[PDB]
This record gives structure tokens, C-alpha cells and sequence, in this order.
């Protein structure tokens, strides 16, 4: 078999491109991952700066 | 007697072959079976029952 | 760190002994396609770990066409084994097809790197 | 400085030239190599080969007659050049040894001194020209599984398979009336040219070539040839571009023209207005680059082919060319089109404008058979001078932001990254 | 198209992340504690400080 | 402060950052010794250095 | 036939200055993410018709 | 040449985790490296934030343990991301020590 | 970081000037032998700075002869340095060996730089 024949590639490929469809697809799985690792981030670096904030003691004899 | 890069492999060739072509090689086959037969080589003869009773367009499966 | 002028002298005592040569050869047959290297495409000799430079020498004398074919069974193993699957049932490597190919190249390299310290070490007799 | 056209059953093209003292008249087909299947591919390079056989040409050449052939993508071609005096001794001499008798080149010791004459051809382009041989495989894997991904040579393994069978039934296929166009270009009048075809006859077939069942449709891929014993590194990276008659065609010529090419050990093409050398000549990364546009009938292509010695550096050059492609869509100045404005006029002013009339017979009928009609080159000056800078970001944005692409490449491209960094490299992540 | 508009440009696709970072942090907290509360109905504080009505 | 005015809440936590910054400075240096090798040590003169060169 | 220039040209600026302001906007919008539940920044950050 | 080959910093970030070629073929126990270097991570900033609480006199721990757990803001996770995490630091590592003596990653050259 | 161009229109200018030229050239000289580096035996030309790419060219450009001159003066200067003296006097740059040899060098690659950043940027009328 010569090096011109591409092999079959039909199971796995689409069916159909439309490469304004398939790229608004894998942007928006990747974007809901960005968008629940900032609601995950602001909620890490909430933790840590809170912490260091007055604690339940020292606001009571306020 | 027909040549063997027109009958190679005529399972995933017979659609997407142009139509006019198609019609072709049914009527050099139709010719070569007016012959006493095993003398018809064997992409020659393998291929003159994918057209007959192959899988393509009538004896297609409901479902791919 | 086997040294295979001693695998091949404890392994030629087994062979040549014909009690023996009945009784673990077809444990090492058994041993071989449980382990399915096979399965994977490739022969024992692509298998052996490249890093000592007695290995090292021997996969420079291997000729051409043998070297460009050990280097397409490796890349089908990496390739396979990256899906998680294995090879289709024709592409196995077969019995015969298994044979040691690369095993000469290394006992003509580790005997000469055995007389090199054989060599080194002489202590003459005045 | 004219073209003009008719019609009698088969179209007749003629760009009379009184300057120049030769007269090529061919015919020039509506098949290619996109039209033929991968079992008999390569019988478009074989009809060329018999057409300028050693009888074939023996007899041609005691008139004082030249035989030139072209097989492309789309079209092929079949040109007869000869003094101006002669402009009905090469047509009685088309007529004769190509359409009215087949029986004396597809004899059975020209076909077999032949068939063994390509496959040398072939053989010899397979291992030994690797700038040329990547082009084929970019082809043959931005159209993977479709017409337009087949090569023009044909596959050595498909060209010994073909019998004289094959060769007449690709002549009964495709060289028809409907599909011709008998071209004449030189110092021809046109009148001279349709009297000498009326006053023969020169009849070929009946006509209905075969449609295609599958268009040509890109799909980004790559392909790695790669071989370590080989001195270079060459690349071949595109995207899909614009086909003939489409109305961003010379946006796309201009897109390319921005770019250039370049040649590293010229001292006068290390000095161009591209931005892209200033990056490319810190540490060598190249030798040669060369930005194309190619268009056929159904589709296109787009990018830039290279060679390189520096195979570690590889991954900077593609992304370091990479990303100036990403400035067409985004900050492209104007003095960088009002550049390459001036550069196409000349670029396809020395294609259309040279001096030889077989290159201008191909170029003549390889467009009237698809447009219906040559678009001149005064008219044509008037759609690169009317291109302004949105008009190439209106279709950089379109074509290559963020679009797949195709990739082939031989030699040590072991330097070479995979898909999806190269793949990424289309979009610049600040814009 | 959709693509032309909001995953063209990077500086509108991370504004789109964090503008819908920013709602579905405040409505992702509403819709937990709406529903933990009203898993356990009966048993907060304030279903006893209702219930300690004399 | 951790609270209203220096405090305890201050005391305790300028101890664990006292305690930290030092290995953020002796992560610095090699960040610095880096920066300097590659063009190496200048020279009062303020010409180039490498003609004569010692170990 | 002059432009303006320091190493970045003024033509070369103002292709960038709605691609600047739309990144302006998208740190601002990062950092109503980050700084809320800041109690003194929800005084314009409860002002919002809901939520 | 790229700016993240061309810096003295950023190409060691560059030859380290953007451009490292890593052999295709490893499984998913080779990530037990890169937890280890997520879970080193979360000991040591949870370790920083908790130990501004903690006094370390022999009367004053165990009375400092529990002043994080009921004082401080989000206290309960500091100490229990911590004192679990460190649990987890030993077990994917000694599923890290046993990658490496199950695939022959201790053999010369490593 | 002045760019040689700049300094010799302001140079050339208190030059050409009759009153400058008598007021801040006696200046000029005494601030020369103030700063003493003749007395360790280097020009003056020895002393730009060779680390930008614009000095960088003029210093390929420069002769072979003066080339060796050069590469001698400097490591004449790190020697007379380091021990912490300075060269005798029979040794001293003069006034007339100090001379602006690496002057052309810089002033012709620094406005062939300047011509290529003014051609970068040409806005070319219709
Ligand atoms: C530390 C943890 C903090 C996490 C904060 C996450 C903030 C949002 C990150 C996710 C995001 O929005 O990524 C988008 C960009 C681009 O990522 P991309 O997948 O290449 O996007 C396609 C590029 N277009 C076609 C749109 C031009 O991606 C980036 O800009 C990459 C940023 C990665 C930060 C880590
Ligand atoms: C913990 C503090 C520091 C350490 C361990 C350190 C270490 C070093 C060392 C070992 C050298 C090479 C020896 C030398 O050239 O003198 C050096 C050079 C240098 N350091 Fe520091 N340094 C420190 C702080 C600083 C600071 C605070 C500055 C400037 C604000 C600085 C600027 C420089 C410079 C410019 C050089 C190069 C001098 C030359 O080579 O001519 N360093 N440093
Ligand atoms: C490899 C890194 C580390 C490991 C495996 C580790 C492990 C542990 C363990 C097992 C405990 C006991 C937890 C318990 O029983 O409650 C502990 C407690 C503690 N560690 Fe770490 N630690 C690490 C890093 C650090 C660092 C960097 C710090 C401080 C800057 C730190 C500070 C503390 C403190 C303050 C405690 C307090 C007692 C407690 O509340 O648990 N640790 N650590
Ligand atoms: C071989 O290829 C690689 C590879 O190259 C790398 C790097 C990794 C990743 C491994 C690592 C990154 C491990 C390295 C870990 C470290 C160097 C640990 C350093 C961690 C730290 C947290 C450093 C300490 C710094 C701080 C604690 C500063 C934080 C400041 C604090 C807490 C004070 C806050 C106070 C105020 C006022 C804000 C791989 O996993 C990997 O395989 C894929
Ligand atoms: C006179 C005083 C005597 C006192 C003696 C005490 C001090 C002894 C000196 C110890 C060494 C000090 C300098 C350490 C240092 O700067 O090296 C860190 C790595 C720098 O690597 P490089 O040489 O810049 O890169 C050159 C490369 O070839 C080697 O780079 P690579 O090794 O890959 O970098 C590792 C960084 C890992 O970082 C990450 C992100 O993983
Ligand atoms: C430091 C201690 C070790 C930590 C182990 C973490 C190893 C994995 C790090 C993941 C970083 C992902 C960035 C990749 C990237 O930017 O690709 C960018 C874009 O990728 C993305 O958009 C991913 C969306 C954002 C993912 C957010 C993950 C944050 C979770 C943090 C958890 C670990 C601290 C470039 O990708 P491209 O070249 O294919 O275009
Ligand atoms: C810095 C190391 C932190 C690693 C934490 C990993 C262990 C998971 C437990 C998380 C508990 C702390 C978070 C929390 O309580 O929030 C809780 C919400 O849960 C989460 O969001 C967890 C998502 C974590 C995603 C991490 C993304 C990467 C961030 C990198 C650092 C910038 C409570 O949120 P709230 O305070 O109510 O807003």
C-alpha cells in the first residue's frame, strides 16, 4: 500500500464538520471548566483570607 | 477479456463511483457472461455478485 | 545485570540435557504467551533494556533493514498501548517469527568487553 | 492585447499575439487528476507520456513541431508548437495522432517501452525530489477520502496495474467535445484558427464526462514522512483556501504575497519589507520559505512550504511564522498591503505577460473552461487595487483564525511538535 | 454567527467566564442553602424559635 | 491586626510569616545567582571581562 | 511618510484599543468574581436589580 | 528563538512542564508525581494559615488546636484539609514508591 | 544608551562654534586626564560599553591589525588593575594616540539601523 492512501479514519470521524459548530462546542466544555474553576478559586482564596481575619474571640469584646 | 484496476476492489468502490461509469462496467460484465464460465477471473467474478446481491441502495439494512 | 553469556550457559545446560530439555522448556512456552509481549507486536530482543553500553554497542552493529523494523514494533507497542487495547489477532507475533535476533550482536560485545578486563587485570608470571 | 471565444459544439480560445514569432495550438481538457479513482490514477500521467512518445514525437518533429503536455489537478492539456507559418500542419497533426487514430501510440511495444518510462519517472520522484513530493502528500491528506487528494504523477503502486484498456477508457471518459477546448495562443490570428478547424473537421466524442459523487471537502490532518537520513527538514502547513471564480480570489493571492517568499542565502531576499525575517534570521531558521495560494475548481489551499537544516529549531520557526499569520486578522498594516498590492500586480504580471506561449496556451485553457471566459489582465489590476485592509481581515477571521490545518513533512522532523500545538498556534490568547 | 461573537475574541471569552462566574456564584449558593434548609424542615433553629410561641 | 490594634492575633501571625519570608529570600538568591550567570560578574574597569579570565 | 514609533507603532495601537478595553472589561468582571463576600465592596454589589 | 526558550527563568519552567517530552505511552500512574507536588502544596499553605493560631507551649497546644476549630473563620478546614491531606500525602506516595518498583523505575540509569 | 549620532550633532556643533569651542574644549581635555585612564594605557574607545548589538557589529567590522591592539590594551588594563598600580609613564596613552578609531565603525552600523527602523514604518501615501 502505497504512502497516498490515508487509512479509514470513518469511526471516529463526524459525520458532518461545520467547523463553526464543532469549535463553539469544544469552547464551550472548555469554558464550563473554566467556569466552575473560578467559582472553585474564588472560594479557595476565600478561605485562606478570611481565615486571617478577626476571629470569633477577639469580635466578641468589641 | 476487462482489465483488473477497474474490478479491484469493487466492495468500497461500487457507491461513490460515478453513475455513468457504474452503468459501464455492467455492460462489460454483461458481455463476459455470455462466455462459458470459470474462465471469468476472480475480482471479475466476485464482483458481478456484489452487483447483482450485494449491499447498496435496494438489500440496505433499516439501519446503518 | 544478567549477563548473557550466563544466561546462555545456565540456558544451553537445560537444552542440551534431554530430561530436562522434557520437562521446562514447555514451562517456558507457557511462560512466554502468559507474559503477551506477542499480543503487543513485538519479539523478546525489543523488550531488553537499552541503557548499558554493551546493549548500547549492540544496537549500532544490528544492520539496517533489522534496525528500521525493531524501530516500527516498538512505536506499534507504544501506540497500541496507549489506546489500553491490544493487537488484532493477525498482527500477533507469532511462534516462529520470535526469534533472537539481537542475541548474537550482544555475546560478541560482552566477550569483548569481558577480555577487556581480563586484559586489564593480567598479572605476569616473571 | 485580446482574448476572444466561440462555439461550434467545442469551444475554441485564441490570444493572438503579433509580437512573438511561435504559435501553440492545443487542446486543452476538462480532466485532471481529480477525476479518477486510486485504482487507475496515474493514467493521466500515462496519456502524456505516450502523447510525447519517441514515434509520436519522431513524426512531429520532421514538420518542425514541438509537443509540449501538462497534467494538473483539474485540467490537462496537450499543445502542438510551431513556427507562425504553420498554424494548420499542428492541427492536421492533432487531428492525426491523438483524436482520429489511437492504434499506432497504444500499440503493445510504445505502451510497454512507456509504462516502464513513468514508473522510472516516478520512482525517481518518490526518493529524490522532497520539496515537491510534500506537496502531494499535503493533498493527499488535507482532502483525505475525495477527488482532489489524488496525485498528479499516480501512485507507483496504482501505475502497474494499468493495461490499454485503462488508457482507452479514460479516453472514451473524458476527452469529449463537451469537456475540450482547442486553445491557440501566440502569433495566431483567430479567425485563421476557426476556418482551419471548419475547413477540417476535427470531431472527438459525443460527450457526458462523469460527475463526481463526492465534492472536495478539506479536512485538517497530518502526515509525517519523516526519515532521519536525510539532510533537511522540509514542511508543508495549510489551511483550506478560496477556489477559482470565488470573489475573495485575490484576497487570498494577497494574503500570501504579504508573506513572500524568501531564500536565506541570497543577499537581496534577506532584505525584504516581511516582518517575519527579523525573527527568522537571529539564529537561521530556515533556508527557504514559500507562501502559496493554490485554487482549483471545487476548493483550495493555503500556507507556506519550507526547508530547513537547523532540525532542532523547527518548533520555532513554525511558531514563529504561525504567529504572523495571526497578524492578517488582527493588526495588519496598510504599508504591508499597499506592499504586496504592488508585488501581485508583478507577480501574476510576469505569469500571464512572459514571453512563452505554451505556458500561455496552459494558463488560457485552464480558464475558460471553468469561468466561460479569461478575465483579462487590465481588469484584473482593478480587483487587487480595490482590496483594502478590512478586506483581509474580513478574511483572515474567516480562513485561518483559529481553523484547522493540514501538515506534511519529511526528513528530520523528529523536531516537529504534534497537532494540537501547532493546531493552537492559529489563535493568539491576548486577542 | 455564535462563534464571531463570544468565542472569537479571548478578551470576551474570559469575560463571559467570569460573567457567569459571578452569577452562578451567588445563585449556585442561594439554590444550596434554599434546598439544605428545607431538607431538614423541623429541625433548624428557627422552626424551635417559631415553635416557642407562648 | 487580626482584630482592633496590635494584639495577640498579630504577635502570632508576625512570627509565622517572620518564620517564612527567609525561605522565600534563600529561593530569591537562586533566582539571582541565575540571572547572573548567564552574562557572569561585571568589573570595575566596565569593559568586557571575558579576555582574561581566571576560575 | 513617517510613523510614529518607539519599538510600538501608533498604527499598531490603535488596532489594539478595542482589544484593550475589551481586556479592561474582563478584569473588572474578574474581579467582582474574586471580591465578593467582601462586605465592604457588597455596598455596590447588592445594588444589582437581583441577587 | 521564543521568549519561553530565550529566558533565563522561563526555561526552566519551559524544559521542565511545557516542553518535556514525555514518552506517549504512560498510564495513569504517572500522575502520582504531580499529586505529590499538588498535595506538598496544600500541607504547606494550610500549615502557614494555621500556624498564625498556634501557640506552642506545652499548656497552650492542645487549648490552640481547638481555639482553631471553634474561633477562626473556616478554622474546621484548615485543620481537618491538613491533618486528612497529610493522610493523603503517604498514600499516594506509597502508591508512588510502588509505581516505581513495580515498572523498574529504580534500574540503572535512575 | 546615547547613541553615538546624537552626541556628534552636539559635538559637532561646540566644535564649529568659535566661542564654544574656546570656552569647553580647555574643559574638555582637563576633564581627559582627570579621569585617567591613559594612565593605564587604554583609548578611549576601549571603554564603550560592547554588549548592545549595534556595538557589537562595529567591533566585527573593525580591522584585524586593530583587532590585536585592542584585545592587548584591555587585558593591559585588567593586569595593571589587579595589581593595584599603574603603568609607567613611558607607557601612558598620549595625547595623539588617543584617537577615535572605533568612531566610523559605529557612526556608519548606527545609522543603518536607524534607516531600518525609519523603513519599518513608512506610511506611503496613495
Ligand atoms: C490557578 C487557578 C485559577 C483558575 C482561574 C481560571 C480563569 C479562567 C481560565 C479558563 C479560560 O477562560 O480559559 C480561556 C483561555 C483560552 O484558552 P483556549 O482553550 O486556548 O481558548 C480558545 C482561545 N480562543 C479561541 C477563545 C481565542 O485560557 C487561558 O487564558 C488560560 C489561563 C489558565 C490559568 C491557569
Ligand atoms: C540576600 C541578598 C543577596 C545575595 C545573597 C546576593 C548574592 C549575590 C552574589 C553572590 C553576587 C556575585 C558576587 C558579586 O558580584 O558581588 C551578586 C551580584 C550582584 N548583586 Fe547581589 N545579592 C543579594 C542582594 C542584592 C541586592 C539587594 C541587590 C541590588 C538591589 C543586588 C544586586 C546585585 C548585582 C547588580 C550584582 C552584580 C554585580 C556585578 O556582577 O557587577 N544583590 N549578588
Ligand atoms: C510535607 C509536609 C507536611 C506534612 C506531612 C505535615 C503533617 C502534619 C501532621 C500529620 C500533623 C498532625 C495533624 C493532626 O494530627 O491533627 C500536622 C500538624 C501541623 N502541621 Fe504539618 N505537615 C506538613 C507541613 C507543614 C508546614 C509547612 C507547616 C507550617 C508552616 C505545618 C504546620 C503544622 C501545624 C501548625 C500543625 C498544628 C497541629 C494541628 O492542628 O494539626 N505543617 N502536620
Ligand atoms: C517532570 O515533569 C514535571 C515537572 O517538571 C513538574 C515541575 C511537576 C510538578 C511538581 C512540582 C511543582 C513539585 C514542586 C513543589 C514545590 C517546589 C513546593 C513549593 C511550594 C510552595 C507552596 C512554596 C512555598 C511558598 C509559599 C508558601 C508562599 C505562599 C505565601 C503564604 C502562604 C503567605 C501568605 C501571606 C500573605 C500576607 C498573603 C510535575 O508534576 C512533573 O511531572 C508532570
Ligand atoms: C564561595 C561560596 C561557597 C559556598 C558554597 C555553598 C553554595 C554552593 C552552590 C550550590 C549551587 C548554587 C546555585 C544553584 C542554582 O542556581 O541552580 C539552580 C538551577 C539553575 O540551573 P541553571 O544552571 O541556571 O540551568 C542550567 C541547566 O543545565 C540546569 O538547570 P536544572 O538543573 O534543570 O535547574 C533545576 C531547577 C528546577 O526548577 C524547577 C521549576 O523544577
Ligand atoms: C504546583 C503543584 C502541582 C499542581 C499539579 C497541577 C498540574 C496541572 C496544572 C493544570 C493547569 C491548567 C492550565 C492549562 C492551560 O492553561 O492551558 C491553556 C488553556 O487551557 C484551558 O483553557 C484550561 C481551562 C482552565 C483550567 C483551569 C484549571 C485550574 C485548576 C488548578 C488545579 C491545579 C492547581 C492553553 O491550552 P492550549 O495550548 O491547548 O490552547
Ligand atoms: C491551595 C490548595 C487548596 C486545595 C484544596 C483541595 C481540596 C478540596 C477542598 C477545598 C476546600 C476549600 C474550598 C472551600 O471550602 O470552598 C467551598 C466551595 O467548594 C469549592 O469550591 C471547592 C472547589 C475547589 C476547586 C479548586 C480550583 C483550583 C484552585 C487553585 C487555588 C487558587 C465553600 O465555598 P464558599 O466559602 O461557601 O464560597
Amino acid at each position: 500500500k502505497s504512502t497516498y492512501r490515508t487509512p479509514n479514519f470513518d469511526d471516529v470521524l463526524k459525520e458532518n464538520n461545520d467547523a463553526d459548530k464543532g469549535r463553539s462546542y469544544a469552547y464551550f466544555m472548555v469554558g464550563a471548566m473554566g467556569l466552575l474553576s473560578s467559582a472553585g478559586a474564588k472560594s479557595t482564596v476565600e478561605t485562606f483570607i478570611s481565615s486571617m481575619t478577626a476571629t470569633a474571640d477577639v469580635l466578641a469584646m468589641a | 477479456a476487462l482489465s483488473n484496476a477497474a474490478v479491484m476492489d469493487l466492495q468500497s468502490r461500487w457507491e461513490n463511483m460515478p453513475s455513468t461509469e457504474q452503468q459501464d462496467i455492467v455492460s462489460k460484465l454483461s458481455e463476459r457472461q455470455k462466455l462459458p464460465w470459470a474462465q471469468l477471473t476472480e475480482p471479475e467474478k466476485q464482483a458481478v455478485w456484489y452487483i447483482s446481491y450485494g449491499e447498496w441502495g435496494p438489500r440496505r439494512p433499516v439501519l446503518n | 545485570p544478567q549477563s548473557f553469556t550466563s544466561i546462555a550457559r545456565i540456558g544451553d545446560y537445560i537444552l542440551k540435557s534431554p530430561v530436562l530439555s522434557k520437562l521446562c522448556v514447555p514451562v517456558a512456552n507457557q511462560f512466554i504467551n502468559l507474559a503477551g509481549y506477542k499480543k503487543l507486536g513485538l519479539k523478546f530482543d525489543d523488550l531488553i533494556a537499552e541503557e548499558n553500553p554493551i546493549m548500547q554497542t549492540a544496537l549500532r552493529r544490528l544492520p539496517e533493514d533489522e534496525s528500521y523494523a525493531r524501530a516500527y514494533r516498538i512505536i506499534r507497542a507504544h501506540q497500541t498501548e496507549l489506546t489500553h487495547h491490544l493487537l488484532p489477532r493477525n498482527e500477533w507475533i507469532k511462534a516462529q517469527e520470535d526469534v533472537p535476533y539481537l542475541l548474537p550482536y550482544i555475546l560478541e560485545a560482552e566477550a569483548a568487553a569481558k577480555e577487556k578486563d581480563e586484559l586489564d587485570n593480567i598479572e605476569v608470571s616473571k | 492585447a485580446e482574448v476572444t471565444q466561440l462555439s461550434n459544439g467545442i469551444v475554441v480560445a485564441t490570444e493572438h499575439n503579433p509580437s512573438a514569432h511561435t504559435a501553440s495550438v492545443g487542446v486543452v481538457f476538462g480532466s485532471g487528476a481529480a477525476n479518477e479513482n486510486p485504482y487507475n490514477n496515474g493514467v493521466s500521467n500515462l496519456w502524456k507520456n505516450i502523447f510525447l512518445s519517441k514515434e509520436n514525437s519522431a513524426v512531429a518533429a520532421k514538420e518542425g513541431l514541438a509537443l509540449s503536455s501538462n497534467i494538473s489537478r483539474d485540467f490537462q492539456s496537450y499543445i502542438v508548437s510551431s513556427l507562425p507559418g504553420s498554424t494548420d500542419k499542428s492541427l492536421d497533426f492533432l487531428n492525426q495522432s491523438f483524436i482520429q487514430q489511437k492504434a499506432n501510440l497504444l500499440s503493445s511495444s510504445n505502451f510497454e517501452a512507456t509504462k516502464k518510462s513513468v514508473l522510472k519517472q516516478v520512482q525517481d520522484f518518490e526518493e529524490n525530489d522532497h520539496p515537491n513530493r510534500v506537496l502531494e502528500h499535503l493533498h493527499s491528506t488535507a482532502f483525505q477520502n475525495t477527488p482532489l487528494s489524488l496525485p498528479t504523477r499516480g501512485t507507483l503502486e496504482s501505475l502497474e496495474n494499468l493495461v490499454v484498456a485503462d488508457l482507452e477508457s479514460f479516453a472514451n471518459n473524458h476527452f469529449l467535445n463537451s469537456n475540450a477546448v482547442v486553445v491557440g495562443t501566440g502569433n495566431i490570428k483567430h479567425e485563421d484558427l476557426v476556418n482551419s478547424i471548419e475547413s477540417k473537421n476535427l470531431s472527438l466524442q459525443t460527450g457526458t464526462k462523469p460527475v463526481l459523487k463526492k465534492k472536495a471537502a478539506f479536512l485538517g490532518s497530518e502526515v509525517r514522512l519523516r526519515d532521519d537520513t536525510l539532510p533537511k527538514a522540509w514542511i508543508s502547513l495549510a489551511v483550506e483556501g478560496e477556489p477559482v471564480n470565488s470573489p475573495n480570489y485575490f484576497v487570498a493571492k494577497l494574503a500570501a504575497q504579504i508573506f513572500g517568499s524568501y531564500n536565506a542565502f541570497e543577499p537581496a531576499s534577506r532584505l525584504q519589507g516581511i516582518k517575519l525575517l527579523d525573527n527568522i534570521q537571529e539564529y537561521q531558521l530556515c533556508d527557504n520559505f514559500n507562501h502559496f495560494s493554490l485554487s482549483y475548481k471545487d476548493s483550495g489551499l493555503w500556507g507556506f512550504s519550507t526547508a530547513t537544516r537547523n532540525v532542532t529549531m523547527i518548533d520555532d520557526l513554525i511558531h514563529f511564522t504561525l504567529k504572523q499569520w495571526n497578524r492578517l486578522t488582527i493588526s495588519v498594516t496598510d504599508t504591508e498591503v499597499e506592499r504586496a498590492k504592488s508585488l501581485l500586480k508583478l507577480q501574476l504580471g510576469q505569469l500571464y505577460e512572459s514571453g512563452n506561449p505554451v505556458n500561455d496556451a496552459n494558463l488560457l485553457g485552464a480558464e475558460v473552461l471553468i469561468k466561460g471566459s479569461k478575465l483579462s489582465l487590465g481588469e484584473a489590476f482593478k480587483k487587487i487595487d480595490a482590496i483594502t485592509v478590512k478586506d483581509v481581515k474580513a478574511w483572515a477571521g474567516k480562513r485561518l483564525w483559529d481553523q484547522d490545518i493540514a501538515i506534511a513533512g519529511t526528513g528530520q522532523i523528529e523536531g516537529l511538535l504534534d497537532y494540537m500545538r501547532i493546531r493552537s498556534d492559529m489563535s493568539m490568547m491576548r486577542w | 454567527s455564535l462563534y464571531k461573537t463570544f468565542f472569537k475574541r479571548n478578551a470576551v471569552f474570559v469575560g463571559t467566564i467570569f460573567a457567569g462566574a459571578f452569577v452562578f456564584q451567588t445563585v449556585f449558593d442561594t439554590a444550596i442553602t434554599s434546598w439544605y434548609e428545607n431538607h431538614n424542615k423541623g429541625k433548624l433553629w428557627k422552626d424551635v424559635k417559631a415553635r416557642i410561641a407562648a | 491586626w487580626g482584630g482592633f490594634s496590635v494584639s495577640n492575633p498579630t504577635i502570632q501571625r508576625f512570627f509565622a510569616l517572620h518564620y517564612l519570608v527567609p525561605f522565600i529570600i534563600a529561593a530569591m538568591v537562586i533566582m539571582h545567582l541565575m540571572a547572573l550567570h548567564i552574562h557572569g560578574s561585571s568589573n570595575p574597569l566596565g569593559i568586557t571581562g571575558n579576555l582574561d579570565r581566571i576560575p | 511618510t513617517g510613523l510614529h514609533f518607539g519599538r510600538l507603532s501608533l498604527r499598531s495601537l490603535t488596532a489594539y484599543a478595542p482589544n484593550l478595553m475589551l481586556w479592561g472589561g474582563a478584569s473588572m468582571l474578574g474581579l467582582f468574581v474574586f471580591t465578593e463576600g467582601w462586605p465592604k465592596f457588597q455596598d455596590t454589589l447588592y445594588k444589582k436589580i437581583p441577587l | 528563538m521564543a521568549f519561553r526558550k530565550s529566558n533565563v527563568y522561563l526555561s526552566l519552567v519551559n524544559s521542565y512542564i511545557i516542553d518535556s517530552p514525555q514518552p506517549s505511552s504512560i498510564n495513569y500512574w504517572w500522575n502520582m508525581g504531580s499529586l505529590l507536588g499538588l498535595c506538598l502544596v496544600i500541607q504547606i499553605v494550610t500549615g502557614i494559615f494555621m500556624a498564625m493560631h498556634y501557640s506552642s507551649n506545652i499548656e497552650l497546644a492542645f487549648s490552640s488546636v481547638e481555639h482553631i476549630m471553634r474561633d477562626v473563620h473556616n478554622g474546621y478546614i484548615l485543620r481537618y484539609l491538613h491533618a486528612n491531606g497529610a493522610s493523603f500525602f503517604f498514600m499516594v506516595m506509597f502508591m508512588h514508591m510502588a509505581k516505581g518498583l513495580y515498572y523498574g523505575s529504580y534500574r540503572s540509569p535512575r
